[PDB]
């Protein structure tokens, strides 16, 4: 079936007793990104131990998932009563045998049959592919997705841009901007490892009449070198349209007073992230 | 127009929201579906009783939440804040703040998905008599063998007759054996054979129990074997009263079932079979 | 300067090469090779600005998701971080190469002139097989049961003797239906004996001898198909035509009787369930004559 | 013509019949090599594989010969025996004789076509200075100021335009290895950085320009000047000075003289440099 939510599958002229010697495969079919439940309402089969001579046989996704056998209530049967079978892919197939003769070991027996019902269900992608395993390239999603009814999709972090493909992101970080009176100003997820490849303008434009003053915090993180400072990853501040300096290493840098209403960070990394980053408070006073 | 799925954002998200808005979103599923709305992320201005700035989910008349405040997820295996989940196909998201921010505050960020009602478990009322059958986006009832479905499309009702046997051996049971018969219904079974056999019904003593005669004697509840001209019965009581070999002396016989209201039992059961 | 899908080598050098390059430029240039195949390149002419860690000017050549080199300076010179010639190989098909250069190539303060590069690269073809990733691959499957096959570009599968290859080209059935015998002694087993056997089968292993002998059937230890104390086999059988005619439906744990069967023509025909538990089975035929 | 290619056994993997010759011509395209190898083989066992065999043969010549009973040692690889030839085709003949004492089941191979690295894979290169190597084919290049001759393999330096500005490099006579022109005088300038001396090697072989009169003077002479310094007049068959030789100089001028008749192969050098 190409498009179906459920669906019955019955013993063949159900209510009727069966035929003997008769062996048919139904297989259901859900839609893409479905998964297959169903159950059994009335079972009547011919008991056998270990189902030699009648059975019902459903497998699923390249294994037999059950061989069933046997009445709704008798013992020395299999039967399944109402249990849930659930397929991970989209497909459910179905068998039903049975030899010629049902009506021997006592004497004439009359045997109904069975009644499936199969409801379609939806897959949760996300669990699916992201529990365990899978370094190699996969369809699977960077920050995170979403499980809903049929599909799936994807959406970002706090501050990333999700890039076209709607798997992965990047970071946004270009119009960064501050204007309340204090605040705090922080490197992309912090203090871990900061994205590389980045040109960040983190902005503070606060009311005309004021002067800033920027506290940098413990821990202050930057790939730095000791022949050229700042060869990788450099941290440029800009304060009242011109640099007041580029910053990076492992000491922070002095706490600066600006004299300015509107100061810009600058921060250019490079294609690695070892260090962690920085962060500072900065704060408003009267001139 | 109805969806499955989507985003809901402050204004200006990631950044600072703006002071004096109001903003509202209406959610829309399709017919027959729940609707489960989880927020990503939260920092709003904090007031008790979300007074100054909020974030509002109204359903119909009724406020399912308010939130504000600064929250991050505590589990660090699922990125969800806070959650809802309701049996309805629309909902009401309204953001409001006042005129002043103290601090920078990003807002929240939230998305929705649409959900099955499975009809049959999810209320307490279940629309269907004996059986419920749940799927994507509605659901349909089903019966009991020699059961059929009443116009309604709700509740079933039982028939008994239309069926014909002509096999020389053959069974014929009380309906929903073993469990107790129907109430107010006259079931009749009806066996032909050939003009030269004679119909014997054998049943067990043991597999019969129907509604006891009164003080009287008389069947409140009775079975009974019509051939002809000869008649067997009315059989009631807990165990077979007659034998358990029947001849009846007849290639064709009625076999009828005579309940009332109140007063059900088990049932019987029976297997018959030819004679020259 | 030879970015292309359908391309087997190419040239990329320096702007105005071999004219010395201009100051303040910065260009990426993609390599791009098809499908199932490695970049490999080299530097034939090397000479670009100096500097103590490659602060002024380099090039930068990455791979598929890592930086391989950030390399500068002369094919000769000490002054550090030359390639000259060394080989550089991506994994996928696609080589990112990169040049920078900042405003100041003249030193000390007086004017230099430095050339460029001339870098070659060839396609290679990788081997797939040999990738080995076990787990981690259920979007592909691109490691075969029993093996594949490297070759350029693309690569094929095949089965161990006695198997078929289904359909996906990746996985394999036994064949396990005309499985003729027709020397004078001989030996007939179970397929991968005394491993578990196959599930799903329909064998015929025929025996058919130069008519005017007598075929002598000897089973050996261990005989091991699952059987069933009340009926015996359910699941699996080993039945056995002698003559046309059947002889005995086995399976079991003790082996069946030493088999004489006075016929030049015998069929062994095997059905198995869909599960593999047991070991399976090996016999010895061998032939008599008659005057 | 194809990349890749699988060859069985007649019947396989029965028994083979018998008195069968069958053969098999592998072919792939122009500049491929072939990699043919063996992943099962059952033959019957003979002396010099008389009776049968399996035979290898590359033109006119036998690559090999198989028979007998062999399985894998590798339980890393599934070959059994290979074979790997610079050729673009191969042949493969099967021939059993009219008998088999017990049932052997053939064999099964498969060939794959492989790029030949033409500048490594031979000991003679087919470039003068230097071989690139691609899929299917090469082609060659060349030193510092140095053009390609017509025929696609040999470079040749020209006698003018050229400023030598690399820290290694080569120079050689005009046409070589071909007879030098007459009645020119051809300079070659090299100039370094100044903390660097130019080092001049070339092999005493490499080396034949026509020979001094009587008295030893040069009639055509090949002469090093750095400065004040200067090394040469050089001339005859085989260079007469050391094959490593220091200038102490990083600016070098050689100068090549030659008159109207006289005339020989020429010579070839490479320069590499050496601070101070
Ligand atoms: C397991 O594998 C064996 C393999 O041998 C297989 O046995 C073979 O079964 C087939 C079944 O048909 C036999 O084939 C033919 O049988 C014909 C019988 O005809 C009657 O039955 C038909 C239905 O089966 C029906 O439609 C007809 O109307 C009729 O009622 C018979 O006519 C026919 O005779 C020819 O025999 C051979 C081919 O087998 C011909 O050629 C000869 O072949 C031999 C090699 O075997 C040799 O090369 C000779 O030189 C060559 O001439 C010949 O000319 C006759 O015309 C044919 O026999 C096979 O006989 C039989 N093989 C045997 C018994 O050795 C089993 O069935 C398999 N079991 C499974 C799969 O479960
Ligand atoms: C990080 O991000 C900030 C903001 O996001 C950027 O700042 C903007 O860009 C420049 C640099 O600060 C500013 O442009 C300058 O504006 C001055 C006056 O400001 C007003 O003018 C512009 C144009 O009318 C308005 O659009 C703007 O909103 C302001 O209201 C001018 O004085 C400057 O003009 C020229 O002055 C002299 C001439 O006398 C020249 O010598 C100068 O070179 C200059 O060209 C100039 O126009 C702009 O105002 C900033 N704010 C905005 C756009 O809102 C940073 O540039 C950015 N930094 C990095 C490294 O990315
Ligand atoms: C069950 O036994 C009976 C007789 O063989 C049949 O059931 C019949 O089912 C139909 C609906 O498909 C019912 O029809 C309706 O009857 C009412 C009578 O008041 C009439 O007003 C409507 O216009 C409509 O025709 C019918 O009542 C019902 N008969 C019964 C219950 O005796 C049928 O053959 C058998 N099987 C099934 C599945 O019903
Ligand atoms: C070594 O010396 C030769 C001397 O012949 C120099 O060759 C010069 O090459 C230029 C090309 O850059 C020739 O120009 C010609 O242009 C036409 C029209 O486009 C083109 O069809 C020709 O194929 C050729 O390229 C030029 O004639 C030639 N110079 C002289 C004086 O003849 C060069 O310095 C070195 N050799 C080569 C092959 O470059
Ligand atoms: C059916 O056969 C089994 C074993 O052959 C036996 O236990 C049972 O009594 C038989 N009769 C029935 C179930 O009526
Ligand atoms: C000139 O080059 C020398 C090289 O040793 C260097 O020490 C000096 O600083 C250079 N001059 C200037 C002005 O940089
Ligand atoms: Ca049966
Ligand atoms: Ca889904
Ligand atoms: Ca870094
Ligand atoms: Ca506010
Ligand atoms: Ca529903
Ligand atoms: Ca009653
Ligand atoms: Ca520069
Ligand atoms: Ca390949
Ligand atoms: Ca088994
Ligand atoms: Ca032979
Ligand atoms: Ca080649
Ligand atoms: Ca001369
Ligand atoms: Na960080
Ligand atoms: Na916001
Ligand atoms: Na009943
Ligand atoms: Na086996
Ligand atoms: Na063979
Ligand atoms: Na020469």
């Amino acid at each position: 079936i190409p498009q179906k939510l459920f669906g019955e599958v019955t013993s063949p002229l159900f209510p009727k007793p069966y035929p003997n010697n008769f062996e048919t495969t139904t297989v259901i079919t859900v839609p893409t990104g479905y998964r297959v439940k169903l159950v059994f309402q009335q079972f009547d089969l011919e008991p056998s131990e270990g189902c030699f001579y009648d059975y019902v046989k459903i497998s699923a996704d390249k294994k037999s998932l059950g061989r069933f056998c046997g009445q709704l209530g008798s013992p020395l049967g299999n039967p399944p009563g109402k249990k849930e079978f659930m397929s991970q892919g989209n497909k459910m197939l179905l068998t039903f045998h049975t030899d010629f003769s049902n009506e021997e070991n006592g004497t004439i027996m009359f045997y109904k049959g069975f009644l499936a019902y199969y409801q379609a269900v939806d897959l949760d992608e996300c669990a699916s592919r992201s529990k365990s395993g899978e370094e190699d390239p996969q369809p699977q999603c960077q920050h995170l997705c979403h499980n809903y009814v049929g599909g799936y999709f994807c959406s970002c972090r706090p501050g990333y841009e999700l890039q076209e493909d709607t798997h992965s992101c990047q970071a946004e970080c270009s119009s960064e901007l501050y204007t309340e009176a204090s605040g705090y100003i922080s490197s992309l997820e912090y203090p871990r490892s900061y994205p590389p490849d980045l040109r960040c303008n983190y902005s503070i434009r606060v009311e005309r009449g004021l002067t800033l003053h920027l506290k940098f915090l413990e821990p202050f993180d930057i790939d730095d070198h000791q022949q050229v400072h700042c060869p990788y990853d450099q941290l440029q501040i800009y304060a009242n349209g011109k640099n007041i300096g580029e910053f990076c290493g492992k000491q922070r840098p002095p706490d600066l007073d600006t004299s300015s209403n509107a100061v810009d960070l600058l921060f250019f990394t490079d294609e690695s992230g070892d260090s962690r980053g920085w962060k500072l408070r900065y704060t408003t006073e009267i001139i | 127009e109805p969806t499955m799925y989507g985003e809901i954002l402050s204004p200006n998200y990631p950044q600072a929201y703006p002071s004096e808005v109001e903003k509202s979103w209406d959610i829309e599923v399709p017919e027959g579906y729940g609707i489960h709305l989880y927020f990503t992320h939260l920092d709003i201005e904090l007031s008790e009783n979300c007074a100054y700035d909020s974030v509002q989910i109204i359903s119909g008349d009724t406020e399912e939440g308010r939130l504000c405040g600064q929250r991050s997820s505590n589990n660090p295996h699922s990125p969800i804040v806070e959650e809802f989940q309701v049996p309805y196909n629309k909902l009401q998201v309204i953001f409001k703040s006042d005129f002043s921010n103290e601090e920078r505050f990003t807002g929240f960020a939230a998305y929705y998905v649409a959900t099955d009602i499975n009809e049959c478990t999810d209320f307490v009322d279940v629309p269907c008599s004996h059986f419920c059958n749940n799927f994507i986006g509605g659901y349909f009832c089903s019966c009991p063998p020699e059961y059929f479905l009443h116009d309604d499309m709700k509740n079933c009702g039982v028939n008994c007759s239309g069926d014909v046997f002509t096999a020389l051996i053959g069974e014929i049971a009380s309906p929903n054996y073993p469990k107790p018969y129907p109430e107010n219904s006259r079931c009749e079974y009806q066996i032909r054979l050939e003009k030269g056999f004679q119909v014997v019904v054998t049943l067990r003593r043991e597999d019969f129990d129907v509604e006891a005669a009164d003080s009287a004697g008389n069947c409140l509840d009775s079975l009974v074997f019509v051939a002809g001209d000869r008649q067997f019965g009315p059989y009631c009581g807990h165990g077979f009263p007659g034998p358990l070999n029947i001849e009846t002396k007849s290639n064709a016989l009625d076999i009828i079932f005579q309940t009332d209201l109140t007063g059900q039992k088990k049932g019987w059961k029976l297997r018959y079979h030819g004679d020259p």
